[PDB]
């Protein structure tokens, strides 16, 4: 039901921001209003809705909408 | 001597989401009690509990701050803020550092405890929530309400089982009268109706398990109880020093001029017999007070329709009012509400409060047949209006435990 | 102004299991963490804390009562067993309602929640035990030494996280001043040493993941810090109003003459920048003791070795001590325990006791390189001999929750 | 390895009494120190030791030890 909607509504509800805000540029910190917390507790969500494990240091380098679509695009098939 | 008003009320109960629609509700004799439905109770003992109904916080707490929060935090919260708002109290800079809370919890966040040790279970440390810890203890309703109101004053979290409600707005009171704030928010928060509470509970043969009329099961100092009905909800008190109250031109409910505790030093598992830790909860409050026990026109029971905890309390109260205990008013609104353990005084403080401002007593329903030697007048049925009543005395016993006893004052 | 003086003293700690062996291993820099062997760390970032060695409660506690407590609790009863052995105090039924407890916690019993917990996801909620709440709730503490020694005073409970021990020593000395009690055994003890403990604290990104060096991870103001280690124990006191104290002919190690509260109001997820919060505790308790920063000669830091709370403490001393802050000694013994979360204040209350005692100072050890403005005196590496000193300060900081700061003067 | 020697081995050390202590005569109230949590507790105990289930109605029934070995005895074959 295309990884990027997923991605972004995942975002939209975990930082509490409309489906508008969620730009592909947009950083969870600075855009979002997320604290550190909030960054790792949104991984998590990525993590369970694509039945994927995403490593520490990965985590740590996805910041942006942009970042966790293209964890998610090279991680599939 | 610094005095130690109320000046603002918040509540959340299994009989209504405000103030006032709970104080209408109880003095109508109206049952909060019901089946639970959030989860399946087919294995359960006891089936049904005191819960808050439609709640709805969305307005207050985000749904993005809402998943950080376990139910009592939420419950916490929205009681605060109705009681902060009832206040009419204006935070500055100036004053920040003389307003803080004393909020409490006898059990916390049993909910998403449960939650994040199944993801523990079921997928490794790696799926508990960076939120798990902030999400459940106790002292989380005034971390939460400190921030929201900027709130930088003395702050503690009084976790004493079935009489935190007491001891916090107690030690609330204590804080602003030795002189470490002007005002406090105190309270107390529950939300225990979940599978560890009722299952944890009820594996201790607390519970009653009147499946078939739940409004019924909770029955204070009836013949036929056969234990407490648990509740959630949540009631928060303004406390305010006297001369700052009038000067600001709040609006003052009562004043609170008691407070006193004990400890049992027995097991629950051993008989109470005479109440003696409940007896002297309550002389040390009205020595605190420095009135008599005959002065007292009603008290807001502990009456948790437990067997040997509802005839202990008689007998303390017995002890304490002497030739005057066949007039002074006792009633359990437990018989309504059910047991809301750590927030049960903070709620029934509220109780004892109204009933100074409305010369009104809310009764003990289902109370169809006392027990030998329960024999004081206990409101049954149907509340009882008064005149002249200038002082009330709300009662937190732990049988088993510790004991709290807050005297109001009405103006 | 009725006075308050310590006249017992107990503790288990990761480096020892009474005070005085915990005392001679922290003035020798001794550390206290392991890695963890009683559950598989595997999966967990964080494998080690501050465990209680060689633990052994037999003669105290029967295998039968240890099974409807919690580690915690146990921890709490035989710290509590030692402080009142230490003061020698005879209770009888004369004096047993002016004595009670004001024991805290911050998590309480994880370790009986995750197995009753684990029993009810498996078979059902008959498999819950029926100690389960008694068992885990932090109040049992005091419960069970009330019990045990037949204490019918005033009993409290506060949890307030990493705070509790300040507040419970504090409070129960205020209990006391107000007439409330004459005897009151304070403290606090914890055991987050769990999967839920180590898991939750972990998901929070809170902890050192140091695991090839774990005695080097607990490194307070160092530049290379990387969060808290976690520690287990108990500290109590037993504070005593002071006529009472000399009537008797009890030793008396010290008089409690201060006593500060305050919240940060706001979040931890948010810059502490100045330590306004830390600095207003340490301003009340200078206050309430009627003392100048610069007569204290020794403050027992907060010091948990995070990256922003360091700095912020480091920033909040420089606040209050001004011109004396070159020269007050500064350490956190954290960097030999760890963090006893809520047992924390309570057993470096007593490590603040002990220093004007024995006019030493236990070091802050693993301060190899420390931050760029981390210029105090933080008594690095060893010990430092004093002479002189009259008062400590003993301080327990939130960093996005409540503040306590408890002043501690010589004889 | 014997369901009496079985059942008094729980009663024991759910108890915390010496096997001497533990006769078929025993009541867990009167004789060796039972509180009523107690009992529930040692009821439980019996159902993990001998993987069976007693109902509330039995379970208080179950009083002294010689009932507690009666119970476990016609419930297995």
């Amino acid at each position: 039901s295309t990884i990027e909607e997923r991605v972004k509504k995942i975002i939209g509800e975990q930082l509490g921001v409309k489906q508008e805000e969620v730009t592909n540029n947009a950083s969870f910190v600075e855009d979002l209003g997320a604290d550190s917390l909030d960054t790792v507790e949104l991984v998590m969500a990525l993590e369970e809705e694509f039945d994927t494990e995403i490593p520490d240091e990965e985590a740590e380098k996805i910041t942006t909408v942009q970042a966790a679509i293209d964890y998610i695009n090279g991680h599939q098939a | 001597k610094r005095r130690v008003v109320v000046t603002g009320l918040g509540m959340l109960s299994p009989v209504g989401n405000t103030v006032e629609s709970t104080w209408k509700a109880l003095l109508a004799g109206q049952s909060g009690i019901s089946l639970i439905d959030h989860f399946d109770t087919s294995a359960y003992a006891t089936k049904f509990a005191g819960l808050v109904k439609d709640f709805n916080c969305e307005d207050i707490i985000s749904r993005k701050e809402q998943r950080k929060m376990d139910a009592f935090i939420q419950y916490g919260i929205v009681a605060g803020v109705q009681a902060m708002q009832d206040s009419g109290l204006e935070i500055t800079e100036e004053n920040a550092t003389r307003i803080g809370a004393a909020i409490g919890s006898g059990i916390g966040g049993l909910g998403l405890i449960e939650e994040n040790h199944t993801s523990l279970m079921n997928g490794g440390p790696r799926k508990i929530s960076p939120f798990f810890v902030p999400s459940t203890i106790v002292n989380m309703v005034a971390g939460h309400l400190t921030i929201m109101y900027g709130l930088r004053g003395p702050s503690i979290s009084i976790a004493t089982a079935c009489t935190s409600g007491v001891h916090n707005i107690g030690h609330a009171a204590r804080i602003i009268a030795y002189g470490d704030a002007d005002v406090m928010v105190a309270g107390g928060a529950e939300k225990a109706s979940t599978p560890l509470g009722v299952g944890g509970f009820g594996a201790a043969r607390a519970l009653s398990t009147r499946n078939d009329n739940p409004q019924a099961a909770s029955r204070p100092w009836d013949k036929e109880r056969d234990g407490f009905v648990l509740g959630d909800g949540a009631g928060m008190l303004v406390l305010e020093e006297y001369e700052h109250a009038k000067k600001r031109g709040a609006k003052i409910y009562a004043e609170l001029v008691g407070f006193g505790m004990s400890s049992d030093a027995y097991h629950m598992t051993s008989p109470p017999e005479n109440g003696a830790g409940a007896a002297l909860a309550m002389a040390n409050a009205l020595r605190d007070a420095g009135i008599e026990a005959s002065q007292i026109g009603y008290v807001n029971a502990h009456g948790t329709s437990t067997p040997a905890g509802d005839k202990a309390e008689a007998q303390a109260v017995k002890t304490i009012f002497g030739e005057a205990a066949s007039r002074v008013l006792v009633s359990s609104t437990k018989s309504m509400t059910g047991h809301l353990l750590g927030a049960a005084g903070a709620v029934e403080s509220i109780y004892s409060i109204l009933a100074l401002r409305d010369q009104a007593v809310p009764p003990t329903i289902n109370l169809d047949n006392p027990d030998e030697g329960c024999d004081l007048d206990f409101v049954p049925h149907e509340a009882r209006q008064v005149s002249g009543m200038e002082y009330t005395l709300c009662n937190s016993f732990g049988f088993g435990g510790t004991n709290g006893s807050l005297i109001f004052k009405k103006i």
